[PDB]
């Protein structure tokens, strides 16, 4: 016999439900029992929504375990963590020994791999063995 | 070996109609839809019969959303629906898709 | 039972009453052992010379 | 009964697109130092 | 002489610590803790010249 | 105070002693680590002035640091001195002195190895200590016997806490848990247990053989005087494979609870997986001369020592088929330790692929002290063991701390390591395929393509670390804090579809081990009434 509730203190329910003083969480759910005991024809439409909102809805417990707008957020953490890991190593890279051994040059490299030629290296794959500038 | 589709329908229709509380509805339509097979159409209207008996019209509405992710068409969807209209206007349980129109 | 059950009771350093931050001696504790491996660099080093 | 659409028309308009997004995941998870041959020098770039 | 009851009245009616219970339990501990302060911190004085390499001298 | 921290007797506090020696010992090795790929990064002396011993001396710092300090007790240490007796209901464990000796002998045998590193130079020999090069006329000064002594002291505490587990776990079971019905973690502990007591002495005897030969004169491995340098590799290598199948068991152990709880669904078979693991057990028993392909053995130990290393790859087979299995089919939650148990089962299949490949010894003869074999194995060190411990932290220090850890920055943690070090470890593949060997500081400059790669990969994995160790302290001050704001996440398991909102406030934990339903953080006396089974 319990009648309906007001509309202004259910309209728009799922947004305003978590920015809620939480003792009226409670005597919002209990009347949406009482109500429900009725034929389901009787209730407005403006309910059914409320009623399957505290139930099924996207809140408390079945929160997200990422919320919408932080795979965004990891992503540019993964990225900035990649740019500083970067950065710390060629600063680290800066304090090593300042001299480069003789060999890594192209005034070594081609003369090596003429070496290499002149023995006749590997025919299949490549015997060039010049990576340096 | 293991379980008739006939035996199986013949199971939770009876489980359905063993229940007390909420607690217990929502735990045998868990049971029931956790399953390889989509439950027959005498198995769900058990079930909305259920839910009907415990006062919860939420769980009335996940029926169907439940049916709808386990069928594999939208064709055997509106079959289904055409299947158990009837029980749908006698208990007047709305689908999500009218609530909750996109 | 005789040992006083809490949150912060389950780890053999304090954390809430403390006169230092916690910050230090937690990343003196880690920092510490981080620089085991430096200083053990530093003494061999120096002890064939070159540093 | 057999309801209207085929079974695996049904999903083969699933997973169509999962062939091609595999390809991408692997082909980024094993392709990687393709890219560093790519930028190296071993190209004489 | 089959003191074990004697021996259980008084190691249940005490709440100092088991290795204190019995009566004669100075004798052995205070010369214990001795022993062992002298001998735990012996070893690490010893460090010092052991990674300069200052070896013991046979004199 | 320092009855609780100093004469405990009481299991947790020791398991968070492990782990807390755990922790500090893993970055003192990944701090070698990273001096490591520094040095490595390219040709030429870089950063150390020339001093190639002091090289191996930080190679193998960097070897026993990371296993038999962070792995064994951050795994058997502290997941299972804690987890093991809340998990059967035990109220401690059997042999509680044994317990307190076995973690206070380990930071003993931590300053015998620093002061091992301290002197001469360091045992500059492997982390295979292998003879002649061990003994006096190779390395001189005491540093080996102070690396030996720290071997032996993690040998006594791994040995007096494995007798420990086995007895309460034959001994301390609750009112309905007979050994069918251990949860699957116990069953990896007791298998280790076993691994442990049945491999943990003929190690004992090699070393303090090697002590001996060193020290009193004696010839048990000089040829000079009739021994054979042969006979260690087998006494080292007899403990050396069950040494890295107990590091792995425990992992098992973890992911299987992971994957089940975060499928929510159970373990797809979880008998036949428990006879995978025993069979793993037992046949890594027989397997040890697979490293040994190469130092002159018969043809057909090398026929046999081939074809029992591969019969190893049916029941890890069957484990991850059965983890692939109960994963099919479920609700997957996305949340960190499930994150981690996937990344762990790919790049361990990856790594048990090329150890399949290393296992041929007709292919071995290519790939032997190669970085294909380092590769192998950072494949399933780092990204099984180490894996398995993040999932093992992330998952079960909301329980244990009691405090929640900012999940988005341990989702950045996990995927800056899964990049990073994927990026190290996969270029060594390729340096061993075309014959770089181990353990050298300095290479020829043809492979100096390859190790820069890998050395930034290293980059990325210690700050990787460096997130993961910020993550500990915001957990150890704002996680009171984490669970009043939602930058955490709080339910390890969601509702399902049908339950609703207060029905799972009333059913707020659904898991099949004792180890959630525990008060956060636990009781000192948890268990005074047993826990009912049934
Ligand atoms: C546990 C085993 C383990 C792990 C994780 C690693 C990880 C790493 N290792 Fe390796 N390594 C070995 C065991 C391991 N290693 C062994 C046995 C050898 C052979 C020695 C020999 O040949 O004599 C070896 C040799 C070896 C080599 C070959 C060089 C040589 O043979 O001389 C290299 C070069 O790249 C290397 C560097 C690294 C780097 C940069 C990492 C990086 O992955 C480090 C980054 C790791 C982390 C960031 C882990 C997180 C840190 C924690 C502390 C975990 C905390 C979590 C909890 C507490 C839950 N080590
Ligand atoms: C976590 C520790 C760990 C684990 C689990 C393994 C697992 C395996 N390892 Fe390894 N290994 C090491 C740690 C480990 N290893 C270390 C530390 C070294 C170097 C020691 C040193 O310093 O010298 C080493 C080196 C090593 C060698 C010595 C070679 C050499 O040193 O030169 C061999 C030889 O057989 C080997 C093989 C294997 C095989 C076959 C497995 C198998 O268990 C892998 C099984 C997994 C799979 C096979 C994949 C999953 C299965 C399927 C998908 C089903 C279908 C697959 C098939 C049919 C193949 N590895
Ligand atoms: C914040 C600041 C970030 C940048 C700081 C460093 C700026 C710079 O000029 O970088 C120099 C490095 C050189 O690095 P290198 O080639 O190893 O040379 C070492 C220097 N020696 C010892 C020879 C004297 O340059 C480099 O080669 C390192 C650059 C980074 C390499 C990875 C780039 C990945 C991009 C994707
Ligand atoms: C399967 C793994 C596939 C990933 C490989 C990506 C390579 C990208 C790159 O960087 O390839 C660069 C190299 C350059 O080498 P080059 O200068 O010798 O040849 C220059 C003349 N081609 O291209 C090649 O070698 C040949 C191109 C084919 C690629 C072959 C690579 C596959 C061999 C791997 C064998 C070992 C696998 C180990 C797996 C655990
Ligand atoms: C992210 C995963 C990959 C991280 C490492 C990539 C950079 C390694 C590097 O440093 O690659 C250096 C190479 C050439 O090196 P070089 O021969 O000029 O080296 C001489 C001494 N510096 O050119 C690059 O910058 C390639 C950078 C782009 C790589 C993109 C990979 C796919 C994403
Ligand atoms: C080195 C290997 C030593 C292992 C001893 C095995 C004992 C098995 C057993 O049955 O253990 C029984 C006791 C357990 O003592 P507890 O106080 O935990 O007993 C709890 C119930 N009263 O073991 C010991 O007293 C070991 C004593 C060690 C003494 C120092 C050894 C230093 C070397
Ligand atoms: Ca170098
Ligand atoms: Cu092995």
């Amino acid at each position: 016999q319990t009648k309906a509730l007001s509309k202004a203190t259910l309209t728009d329910l799922p947004e305003r439900w978590e920015n809620m003083p939480n003792l009226e969480q409670k005597e919002i759910a209990d009347n949406l029992t009482e109500r429900q005991k009725l034929p389901w024809k009787t209730l407005n439409n403006e309910e059914i929504k409320a009623a399957w909102y505290i139930s099924y809805g996207e809140w408390g417990p079945r929160r997200p375990v990422h919320g919408k707008g932080d795979v965004a957020f990891i992503t540019k953490g993964v990225f900035l963590g990649l740019g500083i890991s970067f950065g710390l190593f060629g600063l680290v890279r800066l304090l090593a020994n300042p001299e480069t051994p003789k060999t890594m040059n192209r005034e070594w490299q081609l003369k090596s791999d003429e070496y290499l030629k002149s023995k006749n290296a590997n025919p299949w794959g490549g015997y060039s063995q010049v990576q340096s500038k | 070996d293991e379980e008739t589709f006939e035996e199986f329908t013949a199971r939770y229709e009876k489980e359905f109609d063993e229940a007390y509380d909420l607690f217990e509805v929502q735990r045998v339509l868990n049971n029931c839809f956790s399953y390889d097979l989509v439950p027959a159409p005498a198995v769900i209207e058990k079930a909305l019969r259920a839910a009907r008996r415990v006062n919860d019209l939420p769980t009335a509405i996940r029926v169907f959303e439940a049916l709808k992710y386990k069928v594999e068409n939208e064709d055997q969807y509106k079959a289904y629906l055409d299947e158990l209209k009837d029980v749908r206007q006698e208990l007047g349980v709305p689908l999500k898709e009218e609530l909750f129109p996109s | 039972v005789h040992f006083k059950d809490g949150v912060y009771e389950n780890i053999p350093f304090k954390v809430k009453g403390r006169k230092t931050p916690y910050a230090l001696s937690h990343f003196g504790f880690f920092a510490i052992g981080f620089a085991v491996p430096f200083v053990a660099c530093y003494v061999q080093l120096k002890k064939s010379g070159a540093f | 009964g057999r309801i209207g659409e085929s079974w695996v028309i049904t999903e083969g308009r699933r997973l169509i697109p999962e062939i091609f997004q595999w390809s991408a995941v692997l082909s980024v998870c094993l392709g990687w130092p393709g890219a560093v041959y790519f930028f190296s020098k071993a190209r004489k770039a | 002489a089959n003191k074990v009851i004697q021996l259980q009245k008084i190691f249940q009616s005490s709440t100092k610590p088991l290795w204190w219970r019995h009566p004669r339990s100075a004798l052995y501990l205070y010369p214990f803790y001795a022993i062992f302060a002298v001998a735990v911190v012996t070893p690490l004085l010893y460090i010092p010249n052991a990674i300069r390499g200052i070896k013991a001298k046979k004199a | 105070m320092v009855q609780r921290w100093l004469y405990s007797t009481n299991a947790k506090d020791i398991a968070v002693l492990y782990f807390m020696l755990a922790i500090f010992s893993g970055m003192a090795g990944t701090a070698m680590s990273l001096i490591i790929r520094l040095e490595l990064a390219a040709p030429g002396s870089q950063y150390l002035h020339g001093n190639s011993q002091l090289f191996n001396v930080l190679v193998v710092g960097h070897a026993v640091l990371m296993i038999f300090f962070l792995v064994m007790p951050a795994l058997i240490g502290g997941f299972g001195n804690y987890l093991l007796p809340l998990m059967i209901g035990a109220t401690d464990t059997a042999f509680p002195r044994i317990n307190n000796i076995a973690f206070w002998v380990l930071p003993m045998g931590l300053v015998c190895l620093v002061t091992s590193t301290l002197v001469e130079s360091g045992a500059g020999t492997g982390w295979t200590v292998y003879p002649p090069l061990s003994s006096i006329q190779a390395h001189s000064g005491p540093s080996v016997d102070l690396a030996i002594f720290a071997l032996h002291l993690t040998s006594i505490s791994s040995l007096l806490g494995a007798i420990n587990f086995i007895v309460t776990t034959l001994n301390m079971r609750t009112n309905g848990m007979t050994m069918h019905k251990l949860p699957l973690f116990v069953w990896s502990i007791f298998i280790t247990a076993f691994l442990l007591l049945l491999s943990l002495p003929v190690l004992s005897a090699g070393i303090t053989m090697l002590l001996l030969d060193r020290n009193f004169n004696t010839s048990f491995f000089e040829v000079s005087g009739g021994g054979d340098p042969i006979l260690y590799e087998h006494l080292f290598w007899f403990f050396g494979h069950p040494e890295v199948y107990i590091l792995i068991i425990p992992g098992f152990g973890i992911i299987s609870h992971v994957v089940s709880t975060y499928s929510k669904k159970p373990v797809f078979g979880e008998i036949s997986m428990v006879y995978a693991m025993a069979s793993i057990g037992l046949l890594g028993f027989l397997v040890w001369s697979h490293h040994m392909y190469i130092v002159g053995l018969d043809a057909d130990t090398r026929a046999y020592f081939t074809s029992a290393t591969m019969i190893i790859a049916i029941p890890t087979g069957i484990k991850i088929f059965s983890w692939l299995a109960t994963i099919h089919g479920g609700s997957i939650r996305l949340a960190t330790p499930m994150l981690y148990a996937i990344a762990f089962l790919f790049l361990f299949t990856m790594g048990g692929l090329t150890g399949v490949a290393l296992a041929n010894a007709s292919l071995d003869v290519a790939f032997h002290d190669t970085y294909y074999v380092v590769g192998h194995f950072h494949y399933v060190l780092s990204m099984g063991a180490i894996f398995s411990l993040f999932a093992g932290y992330y998952y079960w220090s909301p329980q244990i701390l009691g405090l929640n850890y900012n999940e988005k920055l341990a989702q950045i943690q996990f995927w800056l390591i899964f990049i990073g070090a994927n990026v190290i470890f996969f270029p060594m593949h390729f340096l061993g395929i075309n014959g770089m060997p181990r353990r050298i500081p300095d290479y020829p400059d043809a492979f100096a393509g390859w190790n820069y790669v890998a050395s930034i990969g290293s980059f990325i994995a210690t700050l990787s670390l460096f997130l993961f160790i910020y993550i500990l302290y915001d957990q150890l001050v704002n996680g009171l804090n984490n669970k009043v704001n939602n930058k955490s996440v709080i339910y390890n398991k969601a509702p399902d579809f049908v339950e609703s909102n207060t029905i799972f406030n009333l059913n707020t934990v659904k898991s099949s081990s004792i180890e959630f339903l525990l008060t956060s953080p636990p009781a000192v006396h948890s268990f005074n009434t047993p826990a009912v089974q049934s």
